[PDB]
């Protein structure tokens, strides 16, 4: 499928910039996990990106910590996550689903068949957290034998060796986190850069997508959500709302 | 890109977000022009004959094997500085950051010893030393959490994940991704991304080094064994490394047995778990079938850790190295018969090695060996945890 | 009648109930023997080489002089086996029992670490060891107690007169009247009756000849003053007796001050108590106007005792050796110094001395002086006692 | 004054044994051990052996060990001790008292000063138990200037040199811990020969004289019988006085 392209190339026209939610699979049930992702697309999610709760989660800071523990406290499994992936993407065809993963449980039983599960449910991205590109080759080949976007990130502490190869690499689009940086993407052919440094608001959309990106990767402002609102289902998804409308708002202009 | 190969065949690697990935290959590079540069060696030298103590004895001991044809040796490194082999290679670590002019120290530490050792460097050397201690070993680790803070070190409590060794190994892993440019992450054992496994092995190494010298001076030959325990395989391997080419000398790692194998409570996932990818490496780890990191359990704290470094599960795989387990019983028994009949008090840790060691000897009695266990450490820190199961048992 | 002289001057002598004397000769004998016979120096030697881990270290110590005209070096007694000087002279003593046909040990200890190293020395050697311990010392030295009851000691608690160290040391005197058949007293101190001031000083002069040496290899010359703390005497002789003879090297001893000498609660009878007869020699004592022999005080459990060796008593009289005191509150500076400044943990007793040497640089910081502290154990044990005293005054 | 040798005279024109009993100064108070001493002399102690409470008992058991704190905890102190043996003396005038010292006590203010003080109340003899032979010079020196016998242990491992010292050196009696012993004591001209060795019975002091000693001492049996009465201070007397008649019975044959 070409559910990234297709969609860059509607925002392209439209002159537009992405906004894609980070949340956690199972957070904090799995009836209220779907709910949660339902919300965020009703409100104007662009893509998602979906973690599956996992033991030792070494690239997440506390937000998400506490994400994978109230899901693990719902006894969210691996398998259960890819049985809501297949309800999600068969409830909503064209949304880019990218997932972010650690590696041992997609090398676990075997990376071809992980990947091929992806492909089954319709995931269009993988992002394992713990693999930088020198490691990555078994994973990106995987990957692409399965239709699935290998996602890498550019960090802030880049050089030009790696801009090449995460150019070369990557597919869907680039993990931003500069114009040194936005640029060298760029003519180096890269995947459609994402920045997702921190954004919490929506100037944080507007300046990524002045700054020549193609939209902007909220990696924990939306857990902050779930995590303020745990006694208030009904409003959980009202602030959520809120806050989605706001930052998609943001991408428009 | 790397300097030096970062795998052992199939196991080891730098599985670590992109944004660490700078930091190991600059660590890399310092070691690299570190191991060529006679004035660090020469400074290391210094601070661990006049600083440590080494180097350390070799003793014999004749009581334990008495009415058997087992000669067996413990190498002493229960008599290093700080009480345990892990205060080796935080000497040298510690002199890398300052080489790579970091001023602070981030630490992870279990049951303790390299916490202490890493704040015994760090007070020597002028470096701020920060601890991460699973919120579970702070609790349980009173006397260690109170030497490190006498020496200047802050404790950091870990209450992530499972709150214990691993999650503190994360907790260190996170920190130092956003502060390599001022502290440098002083891995405790011969684990993680590389290039740690490497450094903390010659960083170590000095302990078969001088055994191998020790044991030709006294017995006019190599050993027929060289037995240690494993918790992440620091101390093993820096008692394997200058016997690895000496084909003759069998080098025999002994990982927790806990409970019993049969249990599933143990830490013994070299020859009991399965290959996985964590800590940044790719090794045997105890993990669910789904592939979630277990805990693993030993009744000594410094065993007790999921994994293994990557050289031994490649030591083991080409059949260079045996690998072995003992229970929980075995090592408190290998624990009083040593007191008893030595006088030493041995860490638990070390009380595994001694306990396959001393079955060996008990199972063939009659058979000829020259044994070498790696006392890894003295068991002041243990006499707690002695006493309260030798008097809930009834003796 | 003896082979050797019972006094220093006035100080010393055998002042012990006729029924002791022949067991004083006898062991008198058998050190004027083993002393001249190659076969026991070599069998001294290998325990203290490859069991207790000679030489120590002699490390300088420069974080805590910097900006002053002091060199300080340590000489590490804390990295011995058992965590003390106290391992040394346990050896000699236990090889003379044997040489003797003795098959069990009696010894005293307050503390503890006498008793631990005559308990482990026991055990090595195959000697039946009984430890006599004031109940009050039993009771506040569980740790110990284990240790001791670990290796196989029996520990017997002494209720009479003061339950203490000097009741302890009656205790076994008493014992030995009726057993030295059997029995060797291990006496753990430079004290007490002829010969053992002269067993003990002889039984410990590594220190001070390791020392010597190692000073002379990195400095060239010998130390301005060396400076050890008193508790009966055995450190500081020991570091003392091979520089008595180099008239330009200061010999420096260190009482417990305690709470202050003006308060009387110390324990620094050679300087404040008057010469009096007690634990089978005349020497200083802390004593009642009328005789009666009193209770001493300091922090450290170690030094708590209010007598003091003849050998020290005279050294003074003739103005060889200066004694000093040093308060509680001055040896914890030192203590906390040490820990955070060098990532060494010191037994408090060691401290006092520690202490006196920095009050030497501080209060003259311009002076040139070459100093080396005997750092007489590790503080492992200690680290409670300054914890509850730290929470208590509220850091 | 010649109060041994005059009682050794009058014991051997008849034909009998010395008892001598042992108590504690002060034990358990000073009027009690007043009337103690009385009842042992009224009872037919032929001398007494007289301790006085020191903090530290190198040469004692726990009997005695028990005396000195009962003594300590009535806050006896040495001077004390000498106001009591001056009364003593006033009331008894030729029986033989010795005292049984640590050395510290007798060497606090000037060896000569304690000697002095033991001849200005009437003390016939000094024992003390923490100074050999070999160490005993100034004290046997002073004693003997001031009238005091100096009192020496024969133990059971002595030898021939010890026995020729001994026997120089001692006055008024040695006290002994077999038929080496008593010739050679005899031979050698020795102070007549009181045996000490756990003497708690009867036929013990029988047994003594039989093998030619000039009597026997109770060093212990008597600070029992104190202190299993302590309670009865009248019966205490009783078993006191019924006691020592038995061990003094026994010496007249
Ligand atoms: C005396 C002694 N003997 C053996 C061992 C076993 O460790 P090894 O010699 O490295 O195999 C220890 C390990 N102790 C730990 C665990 N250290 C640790 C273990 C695993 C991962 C990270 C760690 O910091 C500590 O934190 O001090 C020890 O103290
Ligand atoms: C580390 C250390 N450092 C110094 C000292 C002071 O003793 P010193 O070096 O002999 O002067 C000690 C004394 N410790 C005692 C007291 N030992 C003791 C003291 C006095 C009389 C009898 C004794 O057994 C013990 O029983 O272990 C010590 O442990
Ligand atoms: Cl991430
Ligand atoms: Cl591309
Ligand atoms: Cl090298
Ligand atoms: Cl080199
Ligand atoms: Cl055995
Ligand atoms: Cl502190
Ligand atoms: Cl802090
Ligand atoms: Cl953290
Ligand atoms: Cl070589
Ligand atoms: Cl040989
Ligand atoms: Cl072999
Ligand atoms: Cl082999
Ligand atoms: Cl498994
Ligand atoms: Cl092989
Ligand atoms: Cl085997
Ligand atoms: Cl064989
Ligand atoms: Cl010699
Ligand atoms: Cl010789
Ligand atoms: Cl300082
Ligand atoms: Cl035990
Ligand atoms: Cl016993
Ligand atoms: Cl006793
Ligand atoms: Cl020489
Ligand atoms: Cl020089
Ligand atoms: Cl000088
Ligand atoms: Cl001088
Ligand atoms: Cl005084
Ligand atoms: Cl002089
Ligand atoms: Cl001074
Ligand atoms: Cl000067
Ligand atoms: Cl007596
Ligand atoms: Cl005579
Ligand atoms: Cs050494
Ligand atoms: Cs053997
Ligand atoms: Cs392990
Ligand atoms: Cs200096
Ligand atoms: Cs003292």
């Amino acid at each position: 499928m070409e559910r990234y392209e297709n969609l860059f190339a509607q925002l392209n026209d439209r002159r537009e910039g992405a906004f894609v939610p980070f949340v956690t699979l199972g957070d904090p049930g799995i009836e209220q996990s779907l709910k949660i992702i339902d919300t965020l697309i009703d409100a104007g999610a662009d893509a998602l990106e979906l973690g599956v709760p996992f033991s030792d989660p070494l690239a997440d800071g506390p937000t998400i910590q506490n994400a994978n523990l109230r899901a693990f406290a719902a006894g969210v499994t691996p398998a259960q996550c890819f049985e809501m992936l297949a309800l999600i993407r068969e409830k909503h065809p064209t949304i880019p689903i990218g997932l972010l993963m650690y590696a041992n449980l997609v090398f676990n039983n075997g990376i071809d068949a992980f990947y091929a599960r992806c492909e089954q449910v319709g995931v269009d991205s993988v992002l394992v957290a713990d693999v930088p590109v020198e490691e990555s080759a078994p994973f990106r080949q995987a990957a692409l034998r399965h239709n699935i976007a290998p996602i890498f990130i550019c960090p802030p502490n880049a050089d030009d060796d790696l801009l090449r190869q995460v150019a070369s690499y990557g597919r869907g689009y680039t993990y931003l986190l500069l114009h040194h940086l936005i640029e060298k993407l760029k003519e180096y052919h890269a995947a459609p850069a994402l920045q997702g440094f921190g954004i919490s608001s929506p100037e944080q959309v507007s300046a990524a997508v002045r700054a020549g990106a193609a939209g902007a990767i909220s990696g924990s402002a939306i857990v902050k959500i779930i995590e303020k609102n745990l006694a208030s289902p009904k409003q959980m998804l009202a602030e959520l709302r809120s806050f989605v409308s706001a930052m998609k708002a943001a991408s428009r202009a | 890109t790397t300097l030096l190969n970062p795998y052992f065949g199939e196991f080891g690697g730098m599985y670590v977000p992109q944004i660490l990935m700078p930091a190991l290959n600059q660590l890399e590079e310092a070691f690299v022009s570190a191991q060529k540069d006679p004035e660090f060696q020469a400074q290391f030298a210094d601070l661990l004959k006049n600083y440590a103590g080494r180097p350390t004895a070799l003793t014999k001991c004749q009581n334990i094997t008495a009415g058997t044809r087992t000669t067996l040796y413990l190498k002493r490194e229960d008599l290093l500085h700080g009480g345990a082999h892990k205060t080796n290679q935080v000497l040298g670590q510690a002199l890398l950051a300052k080489r790579m002019g970091k001023s602070e120290i981030i630490a992870e530490t279990g049951a303790g010893a390299h916490g202490v050792a890493s704040a015994l460097a760090s007070a020597l050397l002028g470096l701020k030393c920060r601890i991460y201690m699973g919120a579970k070993d702070v609790e349980r680790q009173s006397p260690n959490v109170f030497r490190m803070r006498l020496m200047g070190a802050e404790v950091i409590p870990v209450h992530s994940g499972s709150a214990t060794l691993k999650d503190a190994c994360n907790e260190a892993l996170r920190d130092w991704s956003g502060s390599y440019e001022t502290a440098h992450y002083m891995l405790g054992t011969a684990a993680g991304p590389h290039p740690y496994p490497t450094i903390v092995r010659e960083f170590q190494r000095m302990i078969g080094e001088e055994t191998k010298a020790q044991i030709l001076d006294k017995e006019g030959r190599l050993p027929d064994a060289v037995i240690a325990c494993v918790g992440g395989g620091s101390n093993a391997i820096g008692m394997f490394a200058d016997f690895i080419n000496d084909t003759s000398v069998g080098l025999i790692g002994v990982e927790p047995g806990g409970h019993g194998i049969e249990t599933g409570e143990h830490g013994a996932p070299l020859k009991h778990g399965r290959v996985g990818i964590y800590f940044g490496m790719k090794a045997p780890m105890m993990q669910t079938a789904d592939g979630q990191i277990e805990e693993s359990y030993s009744i000594s704290a410094g065993l007790d850790f999921p994994s293994v470094g990557p050289q031994h599960a490649y030591l083991n795989s080409i059949g260079r190295a045996d690998y072995v387990s003992i229970t929980d019983d075995e090592a408190l028994e290998a624990f009083k018969t040593l007191c008893r009949h030595e006088g030493i008090i041995p860490a638990l840790e070390s009380s595994h090695a001694l306990a396959h060691a001393l079955k060996m000897m008990r199972e063939q009695p009659e058979k000829e060996q020259l044994l070498v266990v790696n006392l890894s450490g003295r068991g002041d820190k243990d006499i707690f945890t002695v006493h309260d199961i030798l008097k809930a048992r009834g003796e």
